[PDB]
């Protein structure tokens, strides 16, 4: 409410970018990418179909994939030898990628304030608990269980 | 190298005291000259020495000495906007046969422009008025972009291509500045081609009620239809009108009298669509004893922009599935890919027929 | 003066008529109106709907009275300077 | 015209979900909280009122 | 829609009431015993001070 | 009421009701099945997301439509129970008008007959519920294995899955199973349904519910600890082989 | 909301009794006052005040002072300095 185009200034800052990616002549060489939570309010004429040829989906990782995303970012922190990465990814329920850096993130900072070297186990029980609590708020949207 | 060639010149076209001009516009003309300068001064001199008295006109910018005043050169009128000058492109990469089909849509076209300028003496028998502007719009993604560089193409002049949100400018007043620059060039530079890309963001007919702003776009249109159409009948050239959003328009604007020849593209059949990937069949690799026309029977009416990516997604199996060139079996994989994998949004066909 | 008249169009002729009672007759019959103390009309509004008339007749009022024409545009009258727009 | 001035409460999202249905989950999260747990020998519940 | 359950809890802070009742929950935990474990999970997930 | 048509048909010939609504079966649970020579099986899944169900009480995805017949949906667990209640008064209705028990071809009519009068009725909303309906004819047999589309078109199949990561397990239907030579044993058929709920439930025990459809008016669901023999079978010849 | 933006968030619980205690002696120190006042019963009489009016409450304290013209701020001045900060609260 801050900014205020009159409705007129929606058509002629879009389709400005519309113009750039059909009218304007390239041999291709200027490749423009496209990207945010969802796609679907947007103008699908903005989209201009046949020039972009990919459409790529992505969705929730299973147990399989968490288990190399969690030693990606444990690779260059210091782990105890009870911490065991296949008994964090059996907690993880309906996680995404960025949900796993923030208990890493966590389990680091509340290490942090007792200043250890290696995170023991304790500390990625407590992390692991707040994130999916505090941090990250899970709604029903479509559910039907 | 070039630089000592005109050094020699150097003691003549620079030590000089002709060249230091000043340019200023001549606002009265007294059959006495007044001439107003650009900081807000004005003055009253005669001719000059080479001047003649028929080339000083109204209106017309007039470059007269910085000491002591005089009329010494005459320049081309509206010095001013910088932006037109890079609307002219030149030589556009899509040709005149990259348009596929045969449809009698390429034919309407090249009868109201291309004719016209490259036989003016063929109607001239009849004493007819050829078609002053077009209409394209159909839906988003048929190649209508493509015609248009295709018309200016064969007809090897000047071409201008209006971009629906540079007429509107950041100031209040200043899109109705916009409008003359375009129809000005068209009295300097004879036999071009003015063409508007997305004038749905510029044309009218937005009422009043509840924006309270929608006054400022309407006014551009105002000016538009003014200097098209006005008192004096002053046109010359054709003018064309594209957009993807027919009924948000002007309905004045669709009235005929500034549009004579209506041309909307439509979804290709089965022989439409045939020669779509004939002509993407002489690039990229095809089989020997594939035939396209059953390809594009599996898919169903589609705009033209998915068809070309067809043949493009065609050719990238080769690459995953480890195959020489593209065989048949690759382009039915294309056929639940481009077509039915991408059926969730990101698409138009036929999704917008008026908003 | 411009090429075109009143003949080259037809059953407009009852707004022409209002049209030669309007800019027409008070250039001629001024004299004639002052005796009957009535003031001579300051213009007509012509809308209708677009392409129909309109310009057309302003071209026929242009040529056939023979007088001097002085055309001025309404969206050229919007500036970007305060006060320019009525100057 | 009684299509405009209609919403069309009940419709398939793009997604294939409800429109109005994932709205009315929301308020429950706005509303006064409600727990229950099943026991041996019975039920309890619990809730809390707001405002 | 509707099925059964154990431990349920509807309403405000949806995921932060059941994270508590699941980890505490006892298949031989009597009345008494789930009246505390109900009334410990308002005090925490409230927005006041204290408990009245 | 509300008589004003939500089914408006796209330009391309396509309807909006009916192409959103595939899309509530492919967020929804995975329902796979087989048919034997003398048996069909029915398996289906339950979301891990939440815990503390109890099983008891909880309604099974399969529900018994009749003795010989049952239904399996999937999608939607709201607007499945319409079509289940509607097919069960039908069930005794076609008993009481014909005095002949229900067959699993007629049932399969009946239930995609209604979802196709909701979208030709004017102020509804078609169904977003895929039902898969099997069981054994009276006096029969021969499995019959109808699946039951959101738009109302009803097929017959071997082998066939339904809802989420459906593509990932009818690739798997179409080369382990064949379907001029089905499995002659009941075994075979737990056995290749469990197969098919591996790349879905992704290493799980309670959430994997399977019913076995028997002749002569048999319904025998394999509780949890049944089911979960035969995952140790199969993962011992998984790994290593 | 969504985690790697904010990682941490404070709750921020509203002033108190014994949290404004503490907050009146430090802006106070920077003017002259009186022993013979009370710390804690100055800020037992408001509630639900906020930082700005803590300060607010010591910036009219020598408001009062100049009127009687006088170079101490005595008791007088921090009741007529509560009771015109608590209105403006109250209006509006």
């Amino acid at each position: 409410d801050s900014n205020s185009g009159g409705e007129r200034e929606i058509q002629r800052t879009m389709l400005e970018l519309l113009n750039q990616l059909d009218g304007f002549d390239d041999r291709g060489d200027v490749k423009v990418i496209m990207a945010t939570n969802k796609i679907e309010t947007l103008d699908p004429a903005l989209i201009r179909p046949g020039r972009i040829d990919r459409k790529i989906l992505f969705e929730n990782p299973d147990l399989s994939t968490k288990k190399k995303i969690l030693g990606i970012h444990t690779s260059k922190m210091n782990l105890s030898e009870d911490v065991n990465l296949e008994t964090l990814v059996t907690t993880k329920d309906d996680l995404s990628g960025a949900d796993i850096q923030a208990m890493c993130t966590e389990a680091g900072l509340l290490a942090l304030r007792e200043r250890r070297m290696q995170v023991t186990a304790e500390d990625f029980k407590q992390a692991k608990e707040r994130v999916m609590k505090n941090k990250v708020e899970e709604n029903l949207e479509g559910l039907y269980l | 190298a070039p630089s000592h060639l005109w050094d020699i010149m150097g003691d003549r076209q620079r030590l000089g005291e002709e060249h230091p001009l000043q340019v200023a516009r001549c606002t009265k003309i007294i059959k006495k000259y007044v001439i107003n300068l650009k900081q807000i001064a004005k003055f009253v001199v005669g001719l000059g020495e080479r001047v003649s008295p028929t080339d000083i006109e109204e209106g017309m910018r007039v470059g007269v000495d910085r000491s002591k005043y005089n009329i010494e050169l005459p320049l081309p009128p509206r010095i001013d906007p910088s932006v037109t000058m890079m609307t002219v492109e030149e030589k556009p990469d899509v040709t005149y046969s990259d348009v596929g089909g045969c449809k009698d849509q390429i034919e309407k076209l090249r009868e109201v422009v291309e004719l016209p300028l490259l036989s003016p003496e063929r109607f001239a028998t009849l004493g007819i008025d050829p078609p002053k502007g077009i209409l394209l719009y159909g839906p988003p993604g048929t190649g209508k972009t493509l015609c248009a560089r295709a018309v200016a193409n064969r007809t090897d002049a000047t071409f201008i291509r209006v971009i629906g949100s540079e007429l509107v400018q950041k100031y209040v007043g200043e899109g109705a500045r916009m409008v003359r620059e375009l129809f000005e060039m068209a009295r300097t530079k004879k036999a071009c081609i003015i063409f508007f890309d997305e004038i749905d963001a510029v044309g009218g007919a937005r009422f009043d009620d509840g924006a309270g702003g929608d006054n400022e776009v309407q006014r551009t249109m105002l000016e538009l239809i003014t200097q098209l159409d006005g008192f004096d009948p002053r046109g010359n050239i054709k003018v064309m009108f594209a957009t993807n959003r027919p009924n948000t328009l002007d309905p004045a604007l669709l009235r005929p009298g500034r549009i004579d020849r209506k041309v909307e593209f439509s979804l290709p059949d089965l022989e439409g669509r045939a020669n779509i990937f004939r002509i993407h069949s002489k690039s990229m690799s095809v089989e020997r004893g594939i035939r396209w026309e059953l390809i594009s029977r599996l898919c169903p009416n589609s705009t033209g922009a998915e068809l070309r990516s067809v043949c493009t997604e065609a050719g990238m199996f080769a690459i995953r599935a480890r195959r020489k060139v593209a065989t048949e079996k690759d382009f039915l994989k294309a056929v639940d890919k481009v077509i039915s994998g991408y059926k969730k949004f990101s698409s138009t066909s036929r999704y917008m027929q008026y908003n | 003066k411009p090429t075109e008249t009143y003949s080259d169009v037809g059953g407009l002729d009852k707004q022409i008529e209002e049209l030669v009672e309007a800019i027409v007759l008070p250039m001629k019959r001024a004299d004639k109106f002052k005796d009957m103390g009535i003031r001579a009309p300051k213009g007509a509004l012509m809308y209708g709907p677009p392409g129909t008339g309109k310009t057309l007749l302003a071209r026929a009022c242009a040529a056939q009275t023979n007088a001097t024409f002085l055309k001025l545009a309404a969206p050229q009258l919007v500036q970007m300077y305060i006060g320019e727009g009525a100057k | 015209g009684s299509r405009r001035y209609d919403s069309r409460t009940t419709i398939f999202s793009p997604e294939g979900r409800l429109y109005q249905v994932e709205y009315a989950l929301e308020s429950i999260s706005h509303a006064g909280t409600a727990i229950g747990i099943m026991a041996s020998d019975g039920i309890v519940l619990a809730a809390e009122r707001k405002v | 829609n509707y099925t059964g359950w154990k431990a349920i809890s509807v309403g405000a802070n949806t995921s932060a009431a059941q994270t508590l009742l699941q980890m505490d929950y006892k298949d031989d935990m009597k009345v008494d015993d789930a009246i505390e474990l109900a009334l410990k999970t308002l005090s925490k997930t409230t927005d006041s001070s204290a408990l009245t | 009421g509300y008589d004003r048509a939500l089914s408006i048909f796209s330009p391309d010939g396509h309807i909006f009701q009916v192409e959103y609504a595939l899309e509530a079966v492919k967020r929804g649970t995975c329902a796979v099945g087989v048919k034997g020579k003398n048996c069909v099986v029915l398996g289906c899944e339950r979301r891990s997301t939440l815990k503390l169900q109890d099983t008891r009480i909880t309604p099974s995805k399969v529900s018994k439509i009749d003795s010989h017949v049952v239904l399996s949906f999937s999608g939607l667990n709201a607007d499945s129970r319409i079509l289940i209640e509607k097919a069960r008064v039908e069930a005794q209705s076609h008993r009481l008008t014909l005095e002949d028990p229900v067959t699993v071809e007629y049932l399969t009519r009946y239930v995609a007959g209604v979802q196709q009068r909701y979208t030709q009725s004017g102020g509804v909303r078609p169904f977003g519920v895929s039902t898969l309906i099997a069981g054994f004819d009276p006096r029969d047999d021969e499995p019959k294995l109808y699946q039951t589309e959101p738009s109302g078109i009803y097929s017959s199949w071997s082998a066939q899955t339904i809802g989420r990561n459906s593509k990932t397990v009818r690739e798997f239907l179409e080369k382990n199973y064949d379907r001029k030579e089905p499995p002659a044993t009941v075994e075979e058929c737990v056995k290749l349904t469990v197969r098919s709920l591996l790349e879905v439930v992704q290493t799980g025990a309670k959430n994997i519910e399977i019913t076995v459809v028997k002749p002569d008016s048999d319904i025998v669901a394999l509780s949890s600890e049944e089911i979960n023999q035969y995952v140790t079978q199969i993962e011992q010849e998984k790994q290593e082989q | 909301l969504r985690p790697g933006r904010i990682d941490r968030k404070i709750e921020f619980p509203p002033p108190s009794v014994a949290a404004r205690a503490e907050i009146l002696r430090i802006h106070s120190r920077k003017m002259n006052l009186t022993r013979g006042i009370n710390l804690r019963k100055v800020a037992e009489k408001m509630n639900g005040c906020s930082g700005a009016d803590v300060k607010g409450v010591c910036t009219e304290a020598g408001m009062y002072a100049l009127r009687e013209r006088r170079i101490h701020v005595t008791q007088e001045d921090f009741e007529l300095a509560v009771g015109k900060v608590m209105n403006k609260n109250q209006e509006t």
